[PDB]
RNA sequence: ACGACCAGGGCUACACACGUGCUACAAUGGCGCAUACAAAGAGAAGCGACCUCGCGAGAGCAAGCGGACCUCAUAAAGUGCGUCGUAGUCCGGAUUGGAGUCUGCAACUCGACUCCAUGAAGUCGGAAUCGCUAGUAAUCGUGGAUCAGAAUGCCACGGUG
RNA sequence: GCGAAGAACCUUACCUGGUCUUGACAUCCACGGAAGUUUUCAGAGAUGAGAAUGUGCCUUCGGGAACCGUGAGACAGGUG
């Protein structure tokens, strides 16, 4: 793997992962944003990243965490 | 191109004063270690559109973002579509 | 048109240059963004009163427009007027103030551009592009030129095609190319088609 | 010595015979055999094994061999386990260190097939 | 001209006309516009009588199964009858061409060996074993005479609720045939608009004479290789790209020849309809 | 070259020797555009040539270049699509050209180590008039003087 | 509305074929070391020394000098020795691993950098193209251009040939 | 290695989802914000919602110029 020095993070989707915390892990949430980065902090639930049409749930395993919410979520779709 | 492609950009600067605040190339003089100091590494409730990332080099005559040249404000095509003739103070082709 | 025409090579080689500001690098795109952008405006100023080219300086950089006009009298207009507004906007527009110089051309039907423009602005009232053309291309061979040649592209007579149709009319050169060739197009843009109209003259050659 | 990039990386230019001997990579496998200093312009197995051996024991503190082919494994496996991108491509039997799928992906989707 | 529109398949071509057996089946003699073109004998089409003679203003030709230059001459012929006897030479490429345009088409043929009777013992055994190898290949053959008509039932069922047609040359008894089968001789034969005939069994049958003393049509060489299904797999045998089903090293098309593991004669076919197009 | 034929162009020789032949020649391998480096593989060759002809390093060339070089040939262009077969006297710029090339196109991308040996190893048997690049003088010929029937 | 906005995805997918490239293969080649002659490109948001470190990535810091003022920025092939000994090699590098580093809002998809670990095919290319005849083939560096971010490419760049 | 001298999204148009529709842009007019400003919050953002500030000449601080859109047509739109 490979660095770059500033992962990320947003707040209206960080904000919501506290909404996944206080609502706990429920369902997933939906943000566009991939932006922000997967964590343990993102167990709080498993978290759906637009991904044209598809929001899709991350898995808040997190032996990926170096790896933004898209990285686990799918974007394209192919054979 | 049309309209848009230019036209897109003229409409994204306004929301600041009504709602928000001001920042605009003073967000990230804190953002390493310039020396990470996080202090607007951290907001998103408020609008996601924009960085210069999202800036791409609108042909000035077209809104061509690409195609573009940074020597001219255009894209290519008016680029050498201007250049040929003249009515600028120099220019050869002459075998070069 | 087609071809990388005969100017399919010339540029500023042999070419005097109408913006001949020496502008520097820096500024020099907008130098010439304010120049064309004089030159947008200019030409769309003295579109009546006959600009027949514009050049621009900016000696010492200060924008300096000069104008070869068909008349230079409706291009300074009356009382001043005319070349005024171009004062105004040349200035605030080449942003290197204004100085707006007006002569007389040499000859319309030397130019290219105003045989074109003529022929295109005689062919808009209902007249062909026959007598347009011919009225001009010929008073352009009479002495308003030695040579003169049209040579179009796009939609000819509404055809589908965009090859070499033209009205070359004197000795005209196309390829001995250190020739006068004061070369335009204009075109009807037809709301049939496109005509291209193109229009040289030649002027003699160097 | 062998050096846990598990061959005498002798006789050649030496230490760099162990780049691509696993484990001991090529850097590695070069701050072993310059821990008993043996040539690496010409051979490794010119001298006294013992004092390579021990550097065969400092580099059985390294990352090598089977359990570094494993870690290799393993790691690759996490990245499924979870499902990446890394994750993802590898369960995709594509590329996790790339090749256009469109276009002779080989390498790691066969040396060329139709 | 105009009319009233009504269906109508064409049940022939008239020369000059073409005649329309309408919905109903009433046949008429019907005229064909100036402005439709897209119309066969087989096609269902607006035709319209005038206000006999008829006009034809609409059509349905299907889709191709079937050419000459290359033009459809109907459609929905499920089985191409690719009908032989010798005359007036023959070759095991002609049969072949037939064939790898039948599979081509992805019309089925049914392989009708004629004179079956005509041939003795050893003759009517060679030509079984013949027309075993493109049976091999996967082509059934029906052994018929052409004159006694045999195998008729076989053939017959084989038309039912489908559209057949007669291949071959110079009158091999296909034109005979066609008469059995018909129960009336309409060809007989010896030494793209035309006519169509409707079986009872079920389905159709279309013929000309014209067709059968034969030359041949324009192709394309992917086709004649469609003919021939098993060089697909051969194609892969050597190389990602393998030669070119023909010699060269590694030509794996060329390999299982040599094998025998293709019969040769679909490559030596792939070329007499090669070399033609070219 | 319908209008008017030709030889070789940009050469470069050696600074010691000054030698065309040795320049064309040395010249060759590139395709490497630069016999900044070329040159120096075959000296070692030409040097146990050298010994091997108990001369110099430049006359270590020259004799198996001798042998090497071709004296007659057969030639095409091909005058009506027609196969010249007739037996005609190689040309000089050939002669070399030809010659120095074939010397070097036998001692290629081999299976071991140096070149030095490479070349070496090539540069002798050219010297005996068994090498593969006389053995082309020695074929050439043999086709010529047998054939004239055909125009 | 196709106008048109946005979000986010999409090229670039993948059995793939193909072109059109790129790259190995090596032998002086890979490999270690030693070691000169290029040129041409680029600067003030600038270029950017020092400096500083980092193998590097990077990272920290930073003069000169709008350029024959400084600096980006520098040829390398060249050249002087070993090594290895076309070994899938030090070839060769796919592949991967594993992590640094980078850029871009973020790259996570579809962004860029080092180390480390890993090191296919490939061994000279079947069938099968063109090119080319000199500064071409062909080759060494070199560079620009503009892209927010990317030059197998283009656009450039001079050496050697 | 075809038009990006850049396709992450953006760009972007196009998927695909989400927006808008006198249209995203336009133009005047009204109108409001003069102009224009100061700042918060929330939503994927589209945008949604807050508080702050200043308006200079003429002057419905609207207007006019501000300068924008709206709204609405007139008008505006298209690389549709």
């Amino acid at each position: 793997r490979s660095l770059k020095k500033g992962p990320f993070i947003d707040l209206h989707l960080l904000k919501k992962v506290e909404k996944a915390v206080e609502s706990g892990d429920k369902k997933p949430l939906r943000t566009w944003s991939r932006r922000s980065t997967i964590f343990p902090n993102m167990i709080g639930l498993t978290i759906a990243v637009h991904n044209g049409r598809q929001h899709v749930p991350v898995f808040v395993t997190d032996e990926m965490v170096g790896h933004k919410l898209g990285e686990f979520a799918p974007t394209r779709t192919y054979r | 191109a049309k309209q848009s492609m230019k036209a897109r950009e003229v409409k994204r600067v306004a929301l600041a004063d009504k709602y928000f605040a001001k920042r605009a190339e003073l967000k990230a003089i804190i953002s390493d270690v310039n020396a990470r100091w996080n202090a607007v590494l951290k907001l998103q409730t408020l609008p996601r559109d924009s960085s210069p990332s999202r800036q791409r080099n609108r042909c000035r005559q077209t809104g061509r973002p690409h195609g573009f040249l940074r020597k001219f404000g255009l894209s290519r095509i008016k680029v050498r579509e201007a250049a040929m003739r003249g009515e600028i103070p120099g220019l050869k082709k002459a075998s070069w | 048109g087609q071809k990388v025409h005969p100017n399919g090579i010339r540029l500023g080689i042999v070419k005097p240059w109408n913006s001949t500001w020496f502008a520097n690098t820096k500024e020099f795109a907008d130098n010439l963004d304010s120049d064309f952008k004089v030159r947008q405006y200019l030409t769309k100023e003295l579109a009546k009163a006959s600009v027949s080219r514009i050049v621009i300086e900016r000696p010492a950089k200060s924008i300096r427009v000069t104008i070869h006009t068909a008349r230079p009298g409706i291009v300074i207009g009356k009382k001043g007027e005319d070349v005024e507004k171009l004062r105004k906007v040349v200035a605030d527009i080449a942003g290197v103030p204004a100085q707006i110089n007006i002569a007389e051309v040499r000859k319309p039907e030397l130019d290219a551009k105003l045989v074109a423009d003529s022929i295109t602005s005689q062919l808009e009232r209902r007249v062909m592009f026959r007598r347009a053309m011919k009225r001009a291309v010929q008073n352009a061979m009479r002495l308003g030129a030695k040579g003169i040649k049209v040579e179009v592209s796009g939609r000819l007579g509404g055809a589908e095609i965009a090859r070499t149709e033209w009205y070359r009319e004197g000795r005209v050169p196309l390829h001995t190319l250190r020739a006068d060739i004061d070369y335009n197009t204009s075109e009807a843009h037809t709301t049939y088609g496109v005509i291209g109209v193109k229009v040289w003259i030649f002027k003699g050659e160097i | 010595a062998r050096i846990a990039g598990i061959n005498i990386p002798d006789h050649k230019h030496a230490v760099i015979a162990l780049t691509s001997i696993y484990g001991v990579g090529k850097t590695r496998s070069k701050a072993i055999l310059a821990a008993a200093g043996i040539a690496e312009d010409v051979k490794i197995s010119e001298l006294s094994e013992g004092q390579i051996d021990t550097l065969r024991d400092e580099v059985a503190k390294f990352v090598v061999e089977g359990d570094l082919r494993r870690e290799i494994s393993m790691s690759i496996k996490r990245l499924m386990d979870l499902g990446c991108y890394r994750g993802l491509r590898h369960r995709r039997g594509l590329p996790v260190r790339g090749q256009r799928t469109k276009t002779n992906a080989r390498t790691r989707k066969g040396p060329r097939k139709p | 001209l105009f009319g009233e529109p009504d269906e109508g398949i064409v049940i022939s071509r008239f020369g000059m006309h073409a005649d329309v057996e309408s919905a109903d089946g009433d046949v008429h003699r019907c005229n064909i516009r100036r402005t439709i073109r897209s119309l066969v004998t087989g096609d269902r089409v607006v035709w319209r009588p005038g206000k006999v003679k008829g006009i034809v203003e609409a059509v349905h030709e299907r889709t191709s199964v079937l050419t000459r230059p290359v033009k459809p001459i109907a459609a929905n012929i499920d089985q191409i009858v690719i009908v032989s006897a010798i005359l007036p030479e023959l070759s095991l490429n002609i049969i072949d061409r037939y064939l790898v345009a039948c599979e081509t088409l992805q019309i089925e043929p049914i392989i009708v060996l004629n004179k079956i009777d005509l041939l003795d013992d050893e003759g009517m055994a060679f030509v079984n074993e013949q027309m075993d190898i493109y049976r091999n290949i996967g082509y059934r053959v029906l052994m018929v005479s052409s004159h006694t008509q045999d195998g008729l039932k076989p053939l017959e069922e084989a038309l039912t609720g489908r559209i057949s047609i007669f291949a071959g040359q110079s009158g091999v008894g296909k034109s005979s045939l066609l008469n059995a089968l018909l129960g009336l001789q309409k060809e007989i034969l010896t030494n793209t608009a035309a006519r169509l005939y409707h079986f009872p069994h079920g389905g159709d049958v279309i013929d000309s004479p014209g067709v059968r003393e034969f030359g041949l049509w324009h192709l394309e060489p992917e086709q004649i290789t469609q003919g021939f299904v098993e060089f697909h797999d051969y194609l892969g045998l050597c190389k990602y790209r393998d030669c070119k089903h023909d010699t060269d090293p590694g030509c794996a098309i060329r390999e299982a020849v040599e094998e025998g593991k293709i019969a040769e004669t679909r490559f030596e076919n792939y070329h007499r309809i090669l070399e033609s197009m070219a | 070259p319908r209008r008017r034929v030709i030889g070789q162009r940009k050469i470069l020789p050696d600074p010691k020797f000054g030698s065309e032949l040795l320049a064309k020649f040395v010249n060759i391998l590139m395709v490497d555009g630069k016999k900044s480096t070329a040159e120096s593989i075959v000296y070692s060759a030409l040097e146990t040539l050298a010994q091997r002809s108990g001369k110099s390093e430049l006359e270590a060339f020259e004799v198996a270049l001798e042998n090497v070089r071709p004296t007659v040939e057969v030639k095409s262009r091909r005058v009506g699509g027609s196969t010249y077969q007739v037996p005609v006297e190689v040309r000089p710029v050939r002669r070399n050209a030809l010659a120095m090339r074939w010397i070097v196109e036998a001692a290629r991308k081999r299976g071991d180590k140096s070149m030095a040996l490479r070349l070496a190893n090539e540069l002798s048997d050219a010297a005996e008039n068994k090498g593969t690049a006389v053995k082309k003088r020695e074929d050439v010929h043999r086709m010529a003087e047998a054939n004239k029937a055909f125009a």
